[PDB]
């Protein structure tokens, strides 16, 4: 599964 | 900005055999940006049935795609793939060699 | 999903208070909100790192190395701390801007009353009529006043005013009815009041 | 040693419309999933046969992760424009790669996670997986923001536990395909240049994994042509190594092939 | 700032209602919650940069949207009695801010779903003069105000002394009383005290005025009844000092 959370840069 | 020119490779899936069906691949890699025009040609004329892979990238962020078409080779027929990117002055065309 | 404890808190003015919060799953950020009746919840404290403790005035919150608990502390209680204290959190692994809320903890601070001189007065209306009110006033913090035992009788709970210039605070409950069968002495009977309560004529 | 790796690309499209979000999932050297928002019906889909029968619950989760990333990345693209004092005129590229590697014991070895803007490194999760480093000096704001809000903790949990739990789920799901070793079918070919010269070509064909080593000796380091490892199109890979050999004295050149699927490293020479 | 319109709303069962929210300038996220009589903040729906982000069990009859200008709309229809609550809108997600995920709420939309709009009643305001038995004992004078027979409890009590609003000595009830306790749609009562010095009350040049701001029916609302239209109106009761 891909990462459920990313970054708000 | 990072501008990287493609690394083109025209080849077949299985060893070429006059009359025996195969797959013609034009594998473009090591390029940036994403935007690329790729065409597969038969005796100068463009192939319309041509299909491709999902845009992915390497550890260096350079992209890689594989344009493939089902084809049957004869010794009479000659094939090549035409590639065009922002980094290219004029479309780079490379011939398919059965021994390469 | 979060769980706030205790559901309700009855504290005396000046006393310190603690509030608990617990998740079923591991959390990564904790937010503490206060909600004054009918107004929007307003941010009190944000906690980002495990075991971190951050304060905002007399308020102090803790992260909890467990990653499943957080506490809020009000240092010296002033009666204005009345309200709902909501606990919100960023569940670990939750997509960006996903954050659960608790169902809140109700805080009730009881004001300190200095000079209890209990009394029940009768007030006149600005229109010449029998229609008038009864006033229970200047009573201590321990008087747990009860509702109207009748249909036609109406009694309000203790309200505390401050004449901050003269620096004087007083407790007061209002009583009113329509009946002729309505007197000051009969007004507060179910509500347990002291023997030393003033009653004029 | 196995790896669950993912490749995310978002390209802003001035004039065309909304940006293009593409997700590409890999189990070792095998692509197994993809999400493309250019499509009208955007969903995470199987790209390997051992994913063809999985169930809605899975596809639903994965479409949501991808959809919610596309949403953030669309904003990130306009944020990155501000950092770099760029205009609405140009098309820029945001790339995010994340992955976990297994040890020989089948237990978590390492984890990586990075971001790039316009093909150049931007922000990197440290080897410890506990903070972020601004590789670019424009990435300094993104770096404070992400360290102060403890973002690394979300990724540390994915890379260390989720990624690994699933890498095994997938490895089992396609045991027959993924773990099976297809060794290279070798052969040497002769292509004469002039009367004086001739080219000897060593062919490694139809091998899985893509990792291989091809060498020519008499050690003959001096000017050997080596092409990039290429995909055959059916899951296997291809590679060739060439050397300029003087006419007649062909057998003096030996080809050394080393691949995982091979019990004995194979050595070749041309047969006329 | 988080601006919500309308601040109050009274309507009939079956009817549709639309609630607006204007997020904080720069904030990209909008959340809709509903706070019932005891109940906490039960979440409804979330938006991010014009698109839907999360759904939290909306009634199907509940509908929402965020426009390109990040404003939002919460549609509720066909309205049912139990949908009476405070609807809060929350704003966050400005990428400019360091703590993006910090949520900001607006002073909500109070929705009163009633069966009959003829059950709507404004208050009766009446100010009560201090006891001369209190003045003699305490040397202080408590004025008492009552706002009676009002439905629903969409009111705001304020005291005004010599033209300008006072807060010192003031004491409004935190909660109103039901006039008919064992009754649904029972009219309300509200008390508030104002205590002054005996010598302040005893001066006849001093004007005290209790003021109740009732929030009632819209102008577009149909008023069939023979009695006055219970609209949004200020209902005051005044008194002057006496020796």
């Amino acid at each position: 599964v891909m990462a459920p959370r990313t970054l708000v840069l | 900005m990072i501008q990287r020119t493609p690394k083109i490779q025209v080849y077949s899936r299985h060893p070429a055999e006059n009359g025996k069906s195969n797959f013609l691949n034009c594998y473009v890699s090591g390029f940036h940006p994403s935007d690329i025009e790729v065409d597969l040609l038969k005796n100068g004329e463009r192939i319309e049935k041509v299909e491709h892979s999902d845009l992915s990238f390497s550890k260096d962020w350079s992209f890689y795609l594989l344009y493939y078409t089902e084809f049957t080779p004869t010794e009479k027929d000659e094939y090549a793939c035409r590639v065009n990117h922002v980094t290219l002055s004029q479309p780079k065309i490379v011939k398919w060699d059965r021994d390469m | 999903q979060l769980n706030q404890s205790p559901q309700s808190m009855f504290i005396q003015e000046g006393e310190d208070v603690s509030m608990n919060c617990t998740s079923s799953s591991i959390f990564n950020t904790w937010l503490w909100y206060k909600q004054d009746p009918g107004e929007g919840p307003v941010l009190l404290i944000a906690l980002y790192k495990a075991g971190e403790l951050t304060s905002n005035g007399r308020l102090t919150a803790q992260f909890g190395i467990t990653r499943k608990d957080s506490f809020l502390n009000i240092s010296a209680s002033i009666p204005s701390d009345v309200g709902i204290y909501f606990c919100a959190g960023q569940p670990l692994g939750g997509s960006n801007y996903k954050l659960t809320f608790g169902k809140g903890t109700l805080l009730t601070v009881n004001p300190n009353i200095q000079n209890p001189d209990p009394a029940v007065y009768q007030l006149r209306d600005s229109k010449s009529s029998d229609k008038s009110v009864c006033l229970f006033t200047d009573f201590d913090s321990q008087t747990n006043v009860s509702q109207s035992k009748d249909s036609d009788v109406y009694i309000t709970d203790k309200c505390v005013l401050d004449m901050r210039s003269m620096d004087f605070k007083s407790n007061s409950a209002v009583a009113w009815s329509n009946k002729s069968d309505f007197a000051c002495a009969n007004a507060f009977n179910n509500s347990i009041i002291p023997e030393d309560t003033f009653f004029p004529s | 040693s196995h790896s669950l790796k993912y490749f995310h690309t978002s390209v802003s499209r001035p004039g065309r419309g909304e940006p293009r979000f593409i997700s590409v999932g890999y189990v070792d050297d095998t692509q197994f999933v993809r999400f493309d928002n250019d499509a009208a019906s955007p969903r995470m889909v199987p790209r390997a046969p051992w994913m063809e029968q999985e169930g809605s619950e899975y596809w639903d989760r994965e479409t949501r992760s991808a959809r919610d990333t596309a949403q953030i990345f669309r904003v990130n693209l306009r944020t990155l424009r501000g950092y770099y004092n760029q205009s609405e005129a140009g098309s820029h590229t945001l790339q995010w790669m994340h992955g976990c590697e297994l040890g020989p014991d089948r237990r978590f070895l390492r984890g990586y996670e990075q971001f790039a803007y316009d093909g150049k490194d931007y922000l990197t999760l440290n080897e410890d997986l506990r903070s972020w480093t601004a590789v670019d000096t424009a990435a300094q704001i993104s770096e404070q923001k992400s360290n102060d809000a403890s973002e690394a903790e979300h990724q540390r949990a994915y890379l260390e536990d989720t990624c690994v739990e699933w890498l095994h789920k997938y490895l089992e799901k396609g045991k027959e395909t993924l773990l099976h070793l297809e060794p290279p079918k070798t052969h040497v070919t002769h292509h004469p240049i002039s009367d004086h010269e001739a080219t000897l070509r060593c062919w490694a064909l139809g091998f899985y994994p893509a990792e291989i080593t091809l060498t020519w000796q008499q050690g003959h380091t001096q000017d050997t042509e080596l092409v990039e490892t290429r995909p055959a199109g059916d899951g296997t890979f291809q590679k060739w190594a060439a050397v300029v050999v003087p006419s007649g004295e062909e057998q003096r050149y030996t080809c050394h092939v080393q691949h995982e699927g091979l019990p004995e490293p194979v050595t070749l020479r041309w047969k006329p | 700032g988080v601006t919500q319109t309308p601040k109050h709303l009274i309507t009939a069962t079956g009817q549709r209602v639309t609630l607006r929210c204007s997020p904080r300038s720069g904030d990209l996220s909008v959340y809709w919650y509903q706070q019932s009589l005891d109940q906490g903040l039960q979440f409804l729906i979330q938006y991010y940069n014009g698109e839907e982000r999360a759904k939290g069990n909306i009634l199907e009859r509940f509908s929402a949207q965020q426009f390109p200008d990040l404003h939002s709309e919460l549609n509720l229809s066909s309205l049912e009695l139990g949908d009476s609550a405070l609807y809060f809108c929350a704003s966050s997600a400005n990428p400019g801010d360091s703590s993006n995920e910090k949520l900001f709420f607006g002073s909500g939309t109070q929705l009163s779903v009633l069966e009959d709009l003829n059950k709507v009643f404004p208050p009766e305001v009446a100010v009560f003069e201090p006891s001369e038995a209190e003045i003699s004992h305490t040397q202080k004078a408590t004025l008492v105000c009552l706002a009676t027979g009002f439905y629903p409890d969409h009111v705001e009590l304020s005291w005004w002394v010599n033209g300008k609003e006072v807060h010192s000595g003031v004491c409004t009830d935190p909660q109103p009383l039901k006039e008919q306790p064992a009754l649904n749609d029972s009219r309300y009562a509200l008390s508030s005290r104002l205590r002054v010095s005996a010598t302040f009350w005893q001066n006849p040049r001093n004007h005290f005025r209790c003021q109740v701001q009732f929030y009632g029916l819209s102008e577009n609302d149909e008023w069939t009844q023979d009695r006055a239209k219970p609209v949004t109106q200020i209902v005051s009761a005044e008194a002057w000092g006496r020796a």
